[PDB]
C-alpha cells in the first residue's frame, strides 16, 4: 500500500472500506503397562478397565494365533510359487534373493534372522537367486522382495540401494516397514 | 571450488579443477576426459594438455 | 463419415485417430525425419553425432553408428519407432548396415510420398516394390562373389571388408592398424562365431594407435595375498566352485549341541572340509587356479602355502574365455582328476596398463579367445572405438560364416537399381512408376555417400549409372580423390549378408509403413 | 435432452430422486437410436478400409507408446 | 490345544500315519455321534471338510449357526444342551423336533426346526411382505402386541 | 431344464455358462454337466480327452507334494532318516494317487488343487484329472453323475464314484469345456 | 477334402485367409505351414484342434522367408554348461521336473548335526546324492536331460563329465510340449526314471542368431510328433 | 613394542560359530555353567596358541559377520602382553603383508612363527593432540613399499599437498619409463 501496514487507524478504515486486504488412559496402556499401576486406577474406572483388559487379552491371543512361523526359512525355486505367490491370504512375505558368496547378502540374512524372531507375524524367506530365477545377474544382489497376496509390494534391489555395508539391524527394519510389512516402531535413523 | 555440497577444494591441478566443476557442455566434458587421460598416462601436464586442446580448436 | 470428425466423438479423453492423408502425412514426415537424422553419418567422410542425454547423469556419447543413434533418441512418431526397431534388428542380425537400411527405408518412403501425390494407390506401389525387391535380390546374388576357397584371397577379402567397415568410423585415422587387429581377432576364433569370446578392455590414456590385440589373454582380476605373482609353464584349473563358507546344500541342516566344545569341533570339521576340498584341487597337479566365485581367506591361505596362484571372482564370461584361450575345463567337482582337463599357457604374470594391474596369460594353448586393449584420450573416444571394433568384428564373423562378398561404394545399389530400371521399363502400368521410384531410392544411397564427402553427387552418380548401364558392373565411388573407379582394385567390398539384409529390411519396413492409412493412438499413460 | 428428471417439485420443495441426478445424463427414444447408429457407422467406416487384399492396415499406439500395425479387426478394436 | 500344537515327526512312519490317524479319529467321533441316534447336528463354530465328509457318510444334517444367541434359542426350542466337546450326547442332552428341513421361502433359503405341537419354548412369526420397510413396521406392530400380552 | 430338477427346483442345480462367440441358436442344454477347464499343469495335454463309460471320482482333496500339516515340524538327526522322510512324503502322495487309480475312476475332479506330479501320474495311467473345480460345478457333477464328494481317498467304492456315458473336453468359442453327458 | 493327401483345397483356403495380410509376400509358404500345422496337431475325426500343441515363436532377425514349421519344439534356452556339445543326434531325452539338487521335504524339517561324524555323514550324503542322480540318469541310457527347475554346480559338472548334455529352467508348457513331441513321459524324480519313459528326438541343436549372444534349442526329427512349432 | 613379531590373523577370536545355523541347547544348570567354562577354555587356547609363537603385536582383520575380538580374548591378549590392533581392513592386507613380511593366517592351526613379520619397533605415537598413528619402524626383509605421512594446518592445504606429492611421484614414474 501507499503507507506501511501497521497498528494505525488509517489502515483500519481502509480495511473497513474494502482496500488493503487483511499416561493418558488405561485404553492405550498395554498388558505390561496395565500391571505397572493396577492400584492407581479407581474402581469405577476399573469396571470399564475390565472390559478393556479383556479386549487387549483377546487381541494378544489373536496375535499369538497369527505368529505361525517366526523364523527365517529357505525355499528352492521349484516350490517358490507355493511359498510366495500362494502364501497365506493377507500374509506379508519378505523374500531375500541372495548368494552365499556375497558378504552383504550374509549381513542381510543375519539381520533377517533377527527380524524373524522380532516379527513372528511376517513370513521371512531366503533363496538363491540363480535357483529362483533362470540366470539371475550376479551384480544384482541382495534383492529384497516384499509380497502380499502374491503381489509384489516392494523391491529393494541392488548392492547399493539396499543401504551399504554399514547397514545395522535398524535401517533395514525401516526399509522393510516402508511398504508396511513388518511395522516397526521407530523412524529412519541412519 | 565449492561443490553442490559444502565441500571446498583449493587446487592447482587441471584434472582436479575440471572434474570438480561440472561443465555442462559436451566439448568441455571431453576436455575433462582429456585431462583425466593425461593424469593417467603421465600424472602431470593435465593443465597443459587442456590448454593445448583449447588452443588447437581456437586455431581451427 | 469418420471416426474422429463425427458429430459424436468415440474415444476416451486423450485419444485420437489420424485418417488417410493425415496418417500418411505423420508417417512419411516421421520416417523421413529419422532418415535425415541418421544420414550425414554415411560413408567414409561421415561425421559423428553427440548423444547428450538429459538424464540425471547426462550421459555423453559421440557416435557414427546409426543403430546407437536411433536407440538413444526419444521418439514419439510410430513410423519413426518402426524404423528405429528396424535398425536395432539390423544391428542384431549383422553388425553393419543400420544407417544404410535406415536411409534406404526413409528414401523409399520419400519416393512413396511423391507417388501418393501422383494419385497412385499404395498397393500398386507395394506391388511394384515387391517386384523391384525380387529383381534387386537376383541382381545382388548374381553379382556376389565367393573366395572362401582360396585362403590368401579370403584373407585379402577379410582385410578389405574390415577396412571398409572401419572407414566410416573414427578408426579410419589408423584404419590399417585396426584392420589388422580385427582380422587377427576374428581368425583367432578358428571358425567359431562367438563374439563374446572377443573381450575388449578400454583403458583410458595413451593414443588410439597404442591399441593392440594381445597375443595371449588379459584378465582384470586379482591374485591372492600370499600367493605367487609369476608362473612359468602354468597348469591351470578353471573352476566354478564355492570356496566361500561352503555350506552343504541341505538347508534344514543345523548344528544343535549342548556344549560350546562341540560347536568348536564342528567348526573345525567345516575347516577340515574346506582343506580337503583344496587338497582334492591340488591333486590335479596345478600351479594356477581360477574360480568363478570368491575364494575366502582360508582357501586363499591354503593355495598360498601350496604355491598356487588363485585368481578369484572371474565371471561366467571370464571363465568361458579362459577355457577357450587355455584349453581347460570349467569344473566344480574334483574327485576324478583323470577326467578334468587342465589349461596351459607358457607364462602367467602381472602387467601394468595405465594405472591398473592385470593378469597376463602368454603362450596360451588354444587361443580361441581374444583380448584387445583399446587406449584413447577420452571415454567418448573409447566408447566409439569399441563400437566401431564391434561393427568390424561382427561383419568379419558374418563373412567367415558366409564368404560371399559384394562390392560397395554404391556399386551394389547402382546395380540393383539398374536391374529394377530394366524391369520397370519392361513392365506396364503404374507399377513401372513405383519400380522407377524404388530405383531412385537405391540411387539416392550412393548420392548421399558422395554428398557427405563434398563431391558432385549428381555428376558422380550419373557417371556410375551410365557405367552400370554400359556393363561395368564393378564401377563405384573412389572417395580418396572423388572419382569413379574399380572396386575390385581399390578393395571396396562388403558382406553379401550385410547388403542383402540392408535391402530386404529396408524394403520390408517401407512396405509395412506404406500399408497404414489410419493411426489410432490411445490415451497416454 | 439429458440430465434425467428436471422438475424440482411444483410446490418449490427439493425433488431429488436419483443420486447425482444433476451430474448424470440420459438419452431417450429415437435420438438414442440415432446416436447408436452414428457410433456404429463411425466404427464400421473406420474398419471397412482394412477389408480385402487391397485393404490397408492401421497403426495402433498403446498407453506406453508401443506400436502395433495390423489389419485384424479384432486386434484393432 | 489351547496353548500351542506342533506335530513333532521324527520317523517316516509317524509322517505316513499322521493324516490317516486324524481321519480315523474324525470317523470315530462322528460315528459315535451318529450311533447315539442323532440325525441332525448343529454347531456354533466352523465345520471341517473331513467332519463334513463323515457327517454326509453317516447321513447327518449339518447346520452352522454363526451367532451364539441363535444357538441358545435353538437349544431352548428343541430341548437340547450345547456341548463344548465333540462327545456324543447323553439321552438328556439331545433335542427333538417333529421335522427339520431346508425350504425356500421366496428367494430366501431357510432351515426350519418345526414342531407339530401347538406349544414349545420358542415360536417364530414368518413375516411376508413386498417391502423391507413395510416388514420392519409390521415387526414393530408385532412387538407392540407381544409387549401388550 | 425344470422338468429334470427333483422336488425343490433349485436354481443352483441349473448351470448357466456364457461362452462368448456364436449365435443364440448355437446355445444348448446339456442333460449332464459342463464346466470350463481349470488351470491345468504340465502333462494335461498328455492326458486323453474322451471316455466312453467313465467312472468319476469327485474329491475334496489336495493332490500334490505339500507340508503334511502347517503346524508340522520334522526333526531328524541322521541322513538316513532324512532320506526316509523325503521318500515318506513321496509315498504319502503316491499312495493317495494309487487309491484313486485302483477305484477304477478314469476321471478325477478335485475341489482343491491337483499338482503337476499328480497331473503327470494320472496322465501316465491314462486318466483325466481336473483340480480347483468350483464347488457348485462339483455339486452339479455329483447330482448328475451320481456319486459323493470325498475328502479322503481311503474308501473309494463304486458307491461313491460317479458315472456318465460320455466325458469329453471340447472347444466352445475360444474356451475349453469339460462335458459330462 | 480335408485329407492329408490332397492339401491343395486347404492351401487355397489358407491363401485366401492370408491374402489380406502383410505376410502374403511369402503367401504360399505361409499357407502351407499353417495347413501342415493343423494337420500335424489334430484328432481329424472331425474332432477338435488344440492350439496349445502349436507353439508360435518369433525372433527378430532373418527374413520372412525363414519362417518355417518345426515338427517338434523350440525353446528359448541353451545347454546348461558352456562346454557341452551344441548338437545331439539320435537323442534319448529324460524329461524331469526334479531340480538336480539334494532332496528337501516339503514339510518344515530340521536335520540336526550333533557331532563331527554327523557332519561328515551329511557331507558324504550330499556327494553321494549328486553322484547317484547322475548315475541314475546315465543308467537309463539317456543322451540328454531336460529339467524344469534348474540345478547347481556339482550337478552341472557331473553332467558334463559323464557326457550328458542338459537343459535347465525349461517351462512347464515347454516341458509338456517336449514330452508330447519326443514321445517321452515327464518324470518327477530320478528313482522313477527308466528307458521307456524317455523321449526320442532325431536332432537336438543349439542355434545362434548372428551378433546376439542369444541361443535357442531346437528339438526335431521326432517319429510322429503330435506337437509342432512355427518359427517366425 | 620393541623387537616386534607381528601376526596378521584373518580368523575371529570369539565364541565358536559354525558356518551353519548353530545353537547350544541347555536343559540342566550343569550345561549352563559348562557353556561359559568351555567358551573361556576355547578362547584361552586360541590366545595361547598365538602367544607361544613369540608374537607380541597382533593385527586382526575386520569381520562384520561375527565378533573378531571378544572382550574375553582382549583380556587374555592383554594379560599375555600382546599389542592388539583390530578393524584392519580387507583392502590393506596385501599392503601390510608386503610391508612387514607377515603372512595372513586364516586358521589357528597354521599360526606359526614362520608366518610372522619381524619389525624393530611398533609404537602408537601421538600427533600432539591431533590424533594418533600406529607406526611400525624397521622391518626385516623390507618390502618394496613406503608410506608418506602428510601433515598440515587445514584440510585444504593437506589435500593439495597430497595432490602435489602425487604429481611429483608421477613425474618420477614418467621418468622410470621413457627415460628421456
Ligand atoms: N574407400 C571407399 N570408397 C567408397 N566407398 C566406401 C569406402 N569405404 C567405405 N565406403 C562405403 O561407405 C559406407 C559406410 O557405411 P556405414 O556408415 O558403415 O553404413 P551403416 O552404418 O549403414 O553400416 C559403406 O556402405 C561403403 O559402401
Ligand atoms: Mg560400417
Ligand atoms: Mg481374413
Amino acid at each position: 500500500m501507499q503507507d506501511p501496514n501497521a497498528d494505525t487507524e488509517w489502515n483500519d478504515i481502509l480495511r473497513k472500506k474494502g482496500i488493503l486486504p487483511p499416561v493418558k488412559t488405561y485404553e492405550d496402556m498395554t498388558l505390561e503397562e496395565l500391571e505397572d499401576h493396577e492400584d492407581e486406577f479407581n474402581e469405577e474406572d476399573e469396571r470399564a478397565i475390565e472390559m478393556y483388559r479383556r479386549r487387549r487379552l483377546a487381541e494378544w491371543k489373536a496375535t499369538k494365533l497369527k505368529n505361525k512361523f517366526g523364523e527365517v526359512l529357505e525355499i528352492s525355486g521349484k516350490d517358490y510359487v507355493q511359498e510366495v505367490t500362494k502364501a497365506g491370504e493377507g500374509l506379508w512375505v519378505i523374500l531375500h534373493l541372495y548368494k552365499q558368496g556375497i558378504p552383504l547378502c550374509a549381513l542381510i540374512n543375519q539381520h533377517l534372522s533377527g527380524l524373524a524372531r522380532k516379527f513372528p507375524d511376517v513370513k521371512f524367506i531366503k533363496a538363491i537367486s540363480t535357483t529362483c530365477i533362470p540366470n539371475y545377474p550376479d551384480r544384482n544382489l541382495p534383492t529384497i522382495f516384499v509380497y502380499l497376496e502374491g503381489d509384489i509390494k516392494a523391491q529393494f534391489i541392488g548392492p547399493l540401494v539396499f543401504g551399504g555395508m554399514n547397514l545395522t539391524r535398524d535401517e533395514l527394519e525401516w526399509k522393510l516397514s516402508e511398504s508396511g510389512a513388518i511395522m516397526t516402531d521407530l523412524e529412519e535413523n541412519p | 571450488i565449492q561443490d553442490g555440497k559444502g565441500d571446498v577444494t583449493i587446487t592447482n591441478d587441471g584434472a582436479t579443477i575440471l572434474k570438480q566443476m561440472q561443465v555442462l557442455h559436451p566439448a568441455a566434458r571431453m576436455l575433462v576426459e582429456l585431462s583425466k587421460a593425461q593424469d593417467i598416462e603421465a600424472g602431470d601436464g593435465t593443465t597443459s594438455v587442456v590448454i593445448i586442446a583449447g588452443s588447437l580448436l581456437d586455431s581451427c | 463419415a469418420s471416426l474422429s470428425l463425427a458429430p459424436v466423438n468415440i474415444f476416451k479423453a486423450g485419444a485420437d485417430e489420424e485418417r488417410a492423408e493425415t496418417a500418411r502425412l505423420t508417417s512419411f514426415i516421421g520416417a523421413i525425419a529419422i532418415g535425415d537424422l541418421v544420414k550425414s553419418t554415411l560413408g567414409p567422410k561421415g561425421m559423428d553425432k553427440i548423444l547428450l542425454s538429459s538424464g540425471r547423469d547426462a550421459s555423453l556419447m559421440v557416435t557414427n553408428d546409426g543403430a546407437t543413434i536411433l536407440k538413444n533418441i526419444g521418439v514419439d512418431n510410430p513410423a519413426a519407432k518402426v524404423l528405429v526397431d528396424m535398425s536395432r534388428v539390423q544391428d542384431d542380425e549383422v553388425g553393419d548396415g543400420t544407417t544404410s537400411v535406415t536411409v534406404l527405408a526413409a528414401e523409399l518412403l520419400r519416393e512413396a510420398e511423391s507417388l501418393i501425390a501422383k494419385k497412385i494407390h499404395p498397393q500398386t506401389i507395394i506391388a511394384g516394390w515387391r517386384e523391384a525387391t525380387k529383381a534387386a535380390r537376383e541382381a545382388l546374388l548374381s553379382s556376389a562373389v565367393d573366395h572362401g576357397s582360396d585362403e590368401v584371397k579370403f584373407r585379402q577379402d577379410l582385410m578389405n571388408i574390415a577396412g571398409t567397415t572401419l572407414s566410416s568410423k573414427l578408426l579410419t585415422h589408423h584404419k590399417d592398424h585396426f584392420t589388422k587387429l580385427a582380422v587377427e581377432a576374428v581368425l583367432r576364433l578358428k571358425g567359431s562365431g562367438n563374439l563374446e569370446a572377443i573381450h575388449i578392455i578400454k583403458k583410458l590414456g595413451g593414443s588410439l594407435a597404442d591399441s593392440y590385440l594381445d597375443e595371449g589373454f588379459l584378465l582384470d582380476k586379482k591374485i591372492g595375498v600370499n600367493q605367487p605373482k609369476r608362473i612359468e609353464n602354468a597348469k591351470i584349473l578353471i573352476a566354478n566352485t564355492g570356496m566361500d563358507t561352503d555350506k552343504i546344500k541341505i538347508f534344514g541342516s543345523r548344528v544343535r549341541v549342548d556344549s560350546t566344545a562341540k560347536v568348536a569341533e564342528i567348526e573345525h570339521a567345516e575347516k577340515e572340509k574346506m582343506k580337503e576340498k583344496v587338497e582334492r584341487i591340488l591333486k590335479h597337479g596345478i600351479n594356477c587356479f581360477i574360480n568363478r566365485q570368491l575364494i575366502y581367506n582360508y582357501p586363499e591361505q591354503l593355495f598360498g602355502a601350496a604355491g598356487v596362484m588363485a585368481i578369484e571372482h572371474a565371471d561366467f564370461a571370464g571363465v568361458e574365455r579362459l577355457a577357450l584361450v587355455t584349453g581347460g575345463e570349467i569344473a566344480s567337482t574334483f574327485d576324478h582328476p583323470e577326467l578334468v582337463k587342465l589349461g596351459s599357457c607358457k607364462l602367467i604374470e602381472e602387467v601394468m596398463i595405465g594405472e591398473d594391474k592385470l593378469i597376463h596369460f602368454s603362450g596360451v594353448a588354444l587361443g580361441e579367445a581374444c583380448t584387445i586393449v583399446l587406449r584413447g584420450a577420452t571415454q567418448q573416444i573409447l566408447d566409439e572405438a569399441e563400437r566401431s571394433l564391434h561393427d568390424a568384428l561382427c561383419v568379419l564373423a558374418q563373412t567367415v560364416k558366409d564368404s560371399r562378398t559384394v562390392y560397395g561404394g554404391g556399386c551394389s545399389e547402382m546395380l540393383m537399381a539398374h536391374a529394377v530400371t530394366q524391369l520397370a521399363n519392361r513392365t506396364p502400368g503404374k507399377e513401372a512408376v513405383a519400380m522407377e521410384s524404388y530405383a531412385k531410392a537405391l540411387r539416392m544411397l550412393p548420392t548421399i555417400i558422395a554428398d557427405n564427402a563434398g563431391y558432385d553427387s549428381a555428376d558422380l552418380v550419373a557417371q556410375l549409372r551410365a557405367a552400370h548401364s554400359e556393363g561395368n558392373t564393378t564401377a563405384g565411388l573412389d572417395m580418396r580423390e572423388g572419382t569413379i573407379g574399380d572396386m575390385a582394385i581399390l578393395g571396396i567390398t562388403e558382406s553379401f549378408q550385410v547388403k542383402r539384409q540392408v535391402l530386404l529390411s529396408a524394403a520390408e519396413a517401407a512396405e509395412v509403413i506404406l500399408r497404414v492409412d489410419n493411426i489410432i493412438k490411445a490415451a497416454p499413460r | 435432452a439429458s440430465m434425467g428428471t428436471l422438475a424440482f417439485d411444483e410446490y418449490g420443495r427439493p425433488f431429488l430422486i436419483i443420486k447425482d441426478q444433476d451430474r448424470k445424463s440420459r438419452l431417450m427414444g429415437l435420438e438414442a437410436l440415432k446416436s447408436h447408429i452414428m457410433a456404429a457407422k463411425a466404427v464400421a467406416n473406420t474398419m471397412r478400409t482394412s477389408l480385402g487384399p487391397n485393404g490397408l492396415d492401421k497403426m495402433m499406439v498403446d498407453k506406453d507408446g508401443d506400436v502395433t500395425v495390423t489389419n485384424d479387426g479384432a486386434t484393432i478394436l | 490345544t489351547e496353548t500351542k500344537g506342533t506335530v513333532l515327526i521324527k520317523t517316516a512312519e509317524e509322517l505316513m500315519n499322521f493324516s490317516k490317524g486324524e481321519e480315523n479319529l474324525m470317523d470315530a467321533q462322528v460315528k459315535a455321534i451318529a450311533d447315539t441316534g442323532a440325525n441332525v447336528v448343529v454347531t456354533g463354530g466352523k465345520v471341517a471338510d473331513m467332519a463334513l465328509h463323515y457327517a454326509n457318510k453317516y447321513n447327518i444334517m449339518l447346520v452352522r449357526l454363526n451367532s451364539k444367541w441363535d444357538l441358545r434359542r435353538l437349544c431352548k426350542t428343541v430341548g437340547a444342551t450345547a456341548l463344548p466337546r465333540l462327545t456324543p450326547p447323553v439321552l438328556e442332552e439331545m433335542g427333538h423336533c417333529d421335522s427339520v428341513y431346508l425350504s425356500e421361502v421366496g428367494d430366501t433359503q431357510v432351515v426350519v426346526f418345526k414342531h407339530e405341537k401347538e406349544d414349545g419354548a420358542i415360536s417364530t412369526i414368518v413375516l411376508r411382505g413386498s417391502t423391507d420397510n413395510l416388514m420392519d413396521d409390521i415387526e414393530r406392530a408385532v412387538d407392540d402386541g407381544v409387549n401388550t400380552f | 431344464a425344470v422338468m429334470m430338477l427333483d422336488d425343490l427346483l433349485q436354481l443352483k442345480m441349473i448351470g448357466i455358462k456364457k461362452v462368448q462367440g456364436g449365435a443364440l441358436e448355437d446355445s444348448q442344454l446339456v442333460a449332464g454337466v459342463a464346466f470350463k477347464k481349470t488351470f491345468s499343469y504340465a502333462g494335461f495335454e498328455m492326458q486323453p480327452k474322451k471316455y466312453h463309460n467313465p467312472k468319476i471320482a469327485l474329491l475334496n482333496v489336495e493332490l500334490e507334494l505339500k507340508a503334511e500339516k502347517d503346524n508340522a515340524e520334522i526333526r531328524v538327526h541322521t541322513v538316513e532318516d532324512y532320506q526316509a522322510i523325503v521318500d515318506a512324503e513321496w509315498n504319502i502322495l503316491y499312495d493317495k494317487l494309487e487309491k484313486i487309480h485302483h477305484s477304477g475312476a478314469k476321471v478325477v475332479l478335485s475341489k482343491l488343487p491337483i499338482g503337476d506330479v499328480a497331473t503327470q501320474y494320472f496322465a501316465d495311467r491314462d486318466m483325466f484329472c481336473a483340480g480347483r473345480v468350483p464347488e457348485e460345478d462339483l455339486k452339479r457333477t455329483m447330482m448328475a453323475c451320481g456319486g459323493s464328494i470325498q475328502t479322503s481317498v481311503n474308501a473309494l467304492s463304486a458307491d461313491v464314484l460317479g458315472r456318465c456315458q460320455v466325458f469329453e473336453e471340447t472347444q466352445i468359442g475360444g474356451e475349453r469345456y469339460n462335458f459330462f453327458t | 477334402l480335408v485329407d492329408i493327401k490332397d492339401t491343395e483345397p486347404l492351401i487355397q483356403t489358407a491363401k485366401t485367409t492370408l491374402g489380406s495380410k502383410v505376410v502374403n509376400s511369402c503367401h504360399r509358404q505361409m499357407a502351407e505351414i499353417a495347413v501342415n500345422a493343423v494337420l500335424t496337431v489334430a484328432d481329424m475325426e472331425r474332432r477338435d484342434v488344440d492350439f496349445e500343441l502349436i507353439k508360435v515363436e518369433g525372433k527378430v532377425g532373418g527374413r520372412l522367408e525363414d519362417t518355417k514349421l518345426i515338427k517338434g519344439v523350440i525353446v528359448d534356452k541353451d545347454f546348461s554348461h558352456p562346454q557341452m556339445p551344441k548338437k545331439v543326434e539320435d537323442a534319448k531325452i529324460a524329461i524331469l521336473t526334479c531340480p538336480f539338487e539334494p532332496p528337501k521335504p516339503k514339510t518344515k524339517h530340521k536335520l540336526d548335526v550333533t557331532s563331527v561324524e554327523d557332519y561328515k555323514a551329511l557331507q558324504k550324503y550330499e556327494k553321494e546324492k549328486f553322484e547317484e542322480m547322475i548315475q541314475q540318469i546315465k543308467e537309463t541310457g539317456a543322451n540328454l536331460a531336460i529339467c524344469q527347475w534348474g540345478f547347481d554346480d556339482e550337478a552341472n559338472h557331473l553332467l558334463l563329465q559323464n557326457n550328458l548334455p542338459a537343459v535347465r529352467w525349461v517351462g512347464g508348457p515347454e516341458i509338456e510340449l517336449i514330452a508330447i513331441a519326443t514321445g517321452g513321459r515327464i518324470v518327477p524324480r530320478f528313482s522313477e526314471l527308466t528307458a521307456e519313459k524317455l523321449g526320442f528326438a532325431g536332432l537336438v541343436q543349439e542355434i545362434s542368431f548372428g551378433t546376439t549372444k542369444d541361443k535357442m534349442l531346437v528339438i526335431e526329427q521326432c517319429k510322429n510328433s503330435r506337437a509342432v512349432t512355427i518359427f517366425i | 613394542v620393541e623387537k616386534a613379531k607381528i601376526g596378521l590373523i584373518q580368523f575371529c577370536l570369539s565364541a565358536p560359530k559354525t558356518d551353519m545355523d548353530n545353537q547350544i541347547v541347555v536343559s540342566d544348570y550343569a550345561q549352563m555353567d559348562r557353556v561359559l567354562r568351555e567358551e573361556r577354555a576355547y578362547i584361552l587356547n586360541l590366545v595361547k596358541q598365538i602367544k607361544k609363537t613369540g608374537c607380541n603385536v597382533l593385527l586382526i582383520q575386520k569381520s562384520i559377520l561375527r565378533d573378531a575380538l571378544s572382550d574375553l580374548a582382549l583380556h587374555f591378549l592383554n594379560k599375555m602382553k600382546i599389542m592388539v590392533i583390530k578393524d584392519i581392513e580387507r583392502e590393506d592386507i596385501e599392503f601390510i603383508c608386503k610391508t612387514i613380511g607377515t603372512k595372513p593366517v586364516a586358521h589357528i592351526d597354521q599360526f606359526t612363527a614362520d608366518m610372522l613379520g619381524s619389525a624393530e619397533l611398533a609404537e602408537e605415537v601421538n600427533l600432539n593432540g591431533s590424533g594418533k598413528l600406529l607406526k611400525i619402524t624397521g622391518c626385516a626383509s623390507p618390502g618394496k613399499t613406503v608410506t608418506i605421512v602428510v601433515r598440515g594446518s587445514n584440510k585444504l592445504v593437506i589435500e593439495e599437498a597430497e595432490r602435489s606429492i602425487h604429481d611429483a611421484l608421477c613425474v618420477i614414474r614418467c621418468l622410470v619409463k621413457k627415460r628421456a
